[PDB]
């Protein structure tokens, strides 16, 4: 019932450091080895390395020698088979190279073979490396859509816009809906802005007994809009 | 051709005689008595009765040498001495009490003897002394010749008060068979009590029985199946009692109507004695009432089984007691505390007919009530028995009869069913007839074909 | 069939074999629980039930010193011996309970303790001490 | 590795059976001398030390009436099934304690007593019986 | 010595209001008390 | 006899440095009120249970 969770998307540049946590819990935090391994789309994913929170054991790449440092608080417990332990790691020396998702998971078996294989993956921690600035969004509301006509189904979301840094989570009435909730993937500009929409299927006759308000929160230039859809149509296929 | 072989665990038991337990009937926790009659140490009974017939399995049972009866005697004797040893002392009331006569003697034809007793007691100090009063009742001497009187109790043995905290109420107490042994329960209608038993079952924990003390009359008992039971060691002989168990329980209610009150009067640093206070409202004596068409209709049934062990159209007869001791000649027994010996003379004065015998809607007997008993086998203690604050009444089911035959050449005539007693493990004879114990022996031995090595 | 503990005491001995176990499970642990700290009354059963197991440890020892010794059925190497009950096979098994069994060689059941005490593992172990040196 | 009495509670269910003796050597005597002639104080502890011998006598008969016997390591002929704890080899000797193994099996594991002692020796020793004659 | 051994790896859950040691050292004390002064020199005269 | 071992107890809950043993550590029966006399100290900090 290991349910980890890794640290938030933050921006840094070439040359300087950056420092990702681990949080767990549900499980025994020093009963298990803690992998870190990274995925960057220039050479696609390598081990970093492992650590041990229980005998103070840690185990590199020999590439990740030298700039990667692995530490671990002593675990906290709350029942006797639960606790909420911790593992942070900071890397320097950050390069172009260094660009993409990082994972830390939990170790597989407490003894045989293959002892500190991965088996429960964090959710996952994006890092770009970039010279740029950081630059807010902008957030667009969109008209209306008929997607059946025969069935009445109409499709409205939001436009997130230009923005340098690490990519932004949208909810829908505060969290309240997620039926229908699809959302698309970021775009990249000759400049290298980064933008996306949103969208939802709502019901064409759900235009006077329900409100949609979306909420885009970028969290490292820590901004939020609340934008509210207009449920004035402008599709033909969709007035009807 | 045939090698000998070893079973383990084989259905042979042998008849012997070992220590059993006893049940805790599994609500002495909410009954919060403190101590009743074997609260103290029994285990809670299991959830389930293991009863299980043995099928094809007769066993010779003998009520009359059997050795339960033993253990529950010495039991209950050893659980009368651990429960009045902790309780209050009552050695400095051996004194001299000026007594007198209660002040209602209306009409002397009917008696009345509670005597308004005072005496110089012991207090709290040592120093000093108080006069009290109210002992009251008739056991007591005539004195050495207001009048003067002293407790024969004290002629003959210690006293020591009864704890007022703990009960005298029977709770079911049903023994146990212990590892390694085993309880044979007769399960037919109709027992002889003495040979074989054709329907037989086992158990390690026998069924609820209530230890109740009591005369003439077995009270609270387990009822027969279909038929009046008429037991024996040796029905020829006179000296040998005659146990008789009822098919239909007979009511019976009997009251001490003085509603009464109590005195708390303090002796040395910790003990305090509890004195009968004085009789608020009118008096009378204790009575028990008994239905007498349910009598007469148990008394017309208990008849014809007699017949068949005397003779068919005959004619027996049964009188009040003989005499001797006030515990054998009289019903006695206990109720909410108090112990009350009444006389049975009203019951038994009977001549039968073949077919009769020779209104009034009930049949009251007269009963008397005593606080100091010297019941215990051990003539070294007595217990006095703390007075009651309240009006008393119990209700009762009448289960069994102890009867002595007149002696002599009384062939040719009729015969005669003295009630009687006396002996304590003829109150437990008809709760213990139908169990036996045995121990196993599970290791036996046969041939047949087989080979080693 | 099962009919629960001694359920065949009056049965045949071969039914009577089929419950072993049964008879055997329910005479170890009737096991009363004396938490309760009560003076003289707990000195008789608890010599009650320390000498049931003095009992079964003299029941088990005689099984342990003889070739015999899970608490099971076992064979012998001890013949026989036609003077003790004078009957054949299937005779016993089909027409006969344990306690008449048990009745019938009690006049010559002391014997055969000391035939299987002696005859065997007397000359049984050391059999084995002088035949596994090859 | 020994790490002393039970010191492999919480270690993989392989590496505790390296020290089965350990903990077997350590319940059974933990001798008290009551030389002393105390009054009250000796029946309680006694009790104790003679409920402690009733618990262990009676896991020694369940360890009897198996076909498992020996106060070691043993295999059985029961087929483990796939209904209790749906889990392969390795997963539970490399990743569990004997402790969750038997909360896990607290479900099901009243059942696994039956189906040691009635589908092994009430048939193996009778099995035993007809096939040792020839 | 002292057999104190350390179980690695082991966290057990305690509640020391629910414990029994200290109702059994309390029955103990209790009865400790009273199996002293049984044998000892009453005082019931005193009481004057 | 498990024995708790960390310094900082809050009395109800997992222990997690736990030993084992037979006999106990030496208590000395005292009777008190108000004020604990030769009692066991604690483990660096005072406990509030
Ligand atoms: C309490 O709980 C903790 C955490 O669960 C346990 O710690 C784990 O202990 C196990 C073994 O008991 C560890 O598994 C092993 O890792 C070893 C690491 O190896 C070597 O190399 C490094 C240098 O990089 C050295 O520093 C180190 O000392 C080692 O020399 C492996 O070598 C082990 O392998 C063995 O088993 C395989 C079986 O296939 C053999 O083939 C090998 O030859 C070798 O014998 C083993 O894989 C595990 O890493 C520990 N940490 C975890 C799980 O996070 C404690 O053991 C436990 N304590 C108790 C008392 O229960
Ligand atoms: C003993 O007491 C009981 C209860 O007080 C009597 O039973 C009652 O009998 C009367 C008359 O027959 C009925 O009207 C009541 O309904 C009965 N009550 C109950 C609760 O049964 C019983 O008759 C008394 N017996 C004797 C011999 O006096
Ligand atoms: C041990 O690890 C495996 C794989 O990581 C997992 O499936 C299993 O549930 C774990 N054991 C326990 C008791 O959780
Ligand atoms: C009064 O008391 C004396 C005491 O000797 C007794 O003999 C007498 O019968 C009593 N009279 C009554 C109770 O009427
Ligand atoms: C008490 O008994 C005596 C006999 O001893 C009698 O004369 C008297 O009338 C009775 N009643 C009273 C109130 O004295
Ligand atoms: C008994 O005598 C005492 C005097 O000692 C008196 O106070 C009390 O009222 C008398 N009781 C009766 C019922 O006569
Ligand atoms: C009951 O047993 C006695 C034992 O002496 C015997 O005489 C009698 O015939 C048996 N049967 C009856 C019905 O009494
Ligand atoms: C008994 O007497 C007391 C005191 O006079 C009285 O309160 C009580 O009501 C009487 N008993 C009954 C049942 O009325
Ligand atoms: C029995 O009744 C007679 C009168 O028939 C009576 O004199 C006697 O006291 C009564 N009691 C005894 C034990 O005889
Ligand atoms: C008891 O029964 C006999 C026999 O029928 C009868 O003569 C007598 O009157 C009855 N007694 C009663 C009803 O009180
Ligand atoms: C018998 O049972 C009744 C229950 O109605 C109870 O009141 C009584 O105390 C018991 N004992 C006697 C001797 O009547
Ligand atoms: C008397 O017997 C009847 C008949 O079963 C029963 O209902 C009642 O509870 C019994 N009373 C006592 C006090 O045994
Ligand atoms: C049988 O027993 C008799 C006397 O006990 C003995 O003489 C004889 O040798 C025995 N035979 C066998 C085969 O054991
Ligand atoms: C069983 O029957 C056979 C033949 O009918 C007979 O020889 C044998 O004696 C019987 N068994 C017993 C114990 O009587
Ligand atoms: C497993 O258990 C289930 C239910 O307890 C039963 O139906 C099934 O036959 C069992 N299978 C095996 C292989 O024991
Ligand atoms: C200690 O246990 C209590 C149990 O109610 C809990 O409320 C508390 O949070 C725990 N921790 C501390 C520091 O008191």
């Amino acid at each position: 019932e290991g349910q980890l969770v890794q640290s938030g998307a933050e921006l840094k540049k070439p040359g300087a450091s950056v420092k990702i946590s681990c949080k767990t819990s549900g499980y025994r935090f020093n009963f298990y080895h803690i992998n870190w391994i990274r995925q960057t789309a220039g050479r696609g994913p390598e081990w970093m390395g492992w650590i041990s929170p229980y005998s103070g054991d840690k185990n590199l790449a020999p590439a990740f020698q030298d700039r990667v440092i692995m530490t671990t608080d002593t675990e906290v417990p709350v029942t006797s088979f639960t606790s909420t332990g911790a593992a942070y790691m900071e890397i320097r020396n950050l390069k172009f190279d260094d660009t993409g998702t990082y994972f830390c998971a939990k170790g597989l078996l407490r003894d045989g073979s293959s002892t500190w294989l991965p088996y429960l993956w964090g959710q996952g921690t994006l890092l770009t490396v970039s010279s740029a600035s950081t630059k807010g969004p902008s957030v667009f509301p969109l008209a209306p859509s008929s997607k059946s006509t025969s069935g009445g189904t109409a499709a409205l979301g939001c436009l997130v816009k230009d923005y340098f840094p690490e990519p932004v989570t949208v909810s829908w009435n505060s969290g309240a809906l997620t039926s229908g909730v699809h959302t698309f993937p970021a775009v990249l500009q000759s400049s290298g802005l980064y933008s996306l929409s949103s969208v939802v299927t709502v019901p064409s006759s759900s235009l006077g007994t329900q409100t949609y308000i979306c909420n885009v929160n970028h969290k490292p230039s820590n901004t939020k809009v609340d934008k509210r859809v207009e449920p004035k149509s402008c599709d033909k296929g969709l007035e009807v | 051709n045939l090698w000998v072989t070893v079973y383990y665990g084989v259905p042979v038991w042998k008849d012997a005689e070992t220590t059993l337990f006893c049940a805790s009937d599994a609500k002495a926790y909410d009954t919060e008595k403190h101590n009743v009659w074997a609260t103290h140490a029994c285990v809670p009974t299991d959830p389930n009765p293991q009863e299980i017939h043995l099928e094809n399995v007769t066993e010779e049972f003998n009520m009359w040498k059997n050795n339960m009866v033993e253990q529950m005697h010495t039991d209950i004797i050893s659980l009368w001495d651990q429960s009045l040893k902790p309780c209050v002392k009552l050695t400095p009331l051996c004194v001299t009490l000026q007594c007198t006569n209660v002040t209602n003697n209306i009409t002397d034809d009917m008696r009345g003897e509670l005597k308004n007793c005072s005496f110089n007691m012991t207090t709290e100090l040592r120093d000093k002394k108080q006069k009290v009063y109210s002992l009251f009742y008739r056991l007591d001497v005539v004195q050495i010749n207001n009048k003067e009187y002293r407790l024969i109790n004290c002629n003959t043995s210690a006293i020591t008060q009864a704890c007022p905290k703990v009960s005298f109420e029977p709770i079911p107490i049903h023994y146990c068979a212990p590892a390694g042994f085993a309880i044979l329960k007769c399960k037919d209608k109709k027992f002889n009590g003495t040979g074989p038993c054709p329907s037989v079952s086992t158990v390690q924990c026998t069924h609820g029985i209530k230890p109740v003390v009591s005369t003439q009359l077995l009270l609270n008992g387990s009822l027969a199946e279909e038929e009046v039971m008429i037991r024996s060691e040796n029905i020829t002989n006179n000296a040998k009692n005659i146990l008789v168990q009822f098919n239909t329980p007979v009511q019976i209610n009997c009251t001490r109507p003085n509603n009464n009150t109590r005195k708390s009067i303090r002796i040395g640093p910790g003990q305090a004695f509890y004195a009968t206070g004085d009789i608020i409202g009118d008096i009378r004596q204790a009575h028990c009432n008994v239905s007498k068409a349910t009598w007469n209709e148990t008394l017309g049934k208990v008849v014809k089984q007699l017949r068949k062990h005397f003779g068919n159209n005959t004619i027996i007869r049964f009188a009040n007691s003989s005499g001797g001791d006030l515990e054998v000649t009289t019903h006695s027994f206990n109720c909410g505390g108090e112990f009350f010996y009444c006389n049975t003379s009203g019951l038994f004065n009977s001549t039968w007919i073949s077919n009769t015998s020779v209104s009034n809607d009930s049949i009251t007997l007269p009963c008397r009530i005593k606080q100091i008993i010297n019941m215990w086998q051990r003539i070294g203690q007595a217990m006095y028995a703390p007075p009651i604050q309240g009006v008393i009444r119990c209700v009762s089911n009448i289960t069994g009869l102890i009867l002595t035959r007149d002696g002599g050449s009384t062939n040719s005539t009729t015969e005669t069913f003295r009630p009687g007693g006396g002996d304590m493990r003829d109150n437990w004879r008809s709760e213990l007839y139908k169990y036996k114990v045995v121990k196993i022996e599970p290791l036996g031995v046969a041939p047949t074909r087989c080979k080693r090595r | 069939v099962f009919l629960g503990f001694l359920g065949a005491a009056g049965s045949t001995m071969g039914a009577a074999s089929m419950t072993l176990t049964v008879q055997a499970r329910n005479l170890l642990s009737g096991n009363p629980d004396w938490l309760p700290d009560m003076t003289v009354w707990g000195i008789k059963q608890l010599q009650a039930r320390v000498l049931a197991v003095e009992r079964y440890l003299r029941d088990q020892q005689l099984l342990g010193i003889w070739g015999c010794s899970g608490k099971l059925i076992c064979c012998t190497n001890v013949p026989w011996n036609s003077s003790w009950s004078n009957r054949n096979l299937s005779e016993i098994w089909d027409n006969m309970t344990w306690l008449q069994w048990d009745k019938e060689i009690s006049n010559y059941t002391q014997i055969i303790y000391g035939l299987l005490e002696e005859s065997q593992n007397q000359q049984e172990k050391n059999e084995q001490d002088l035949l596994a040196l090859d």
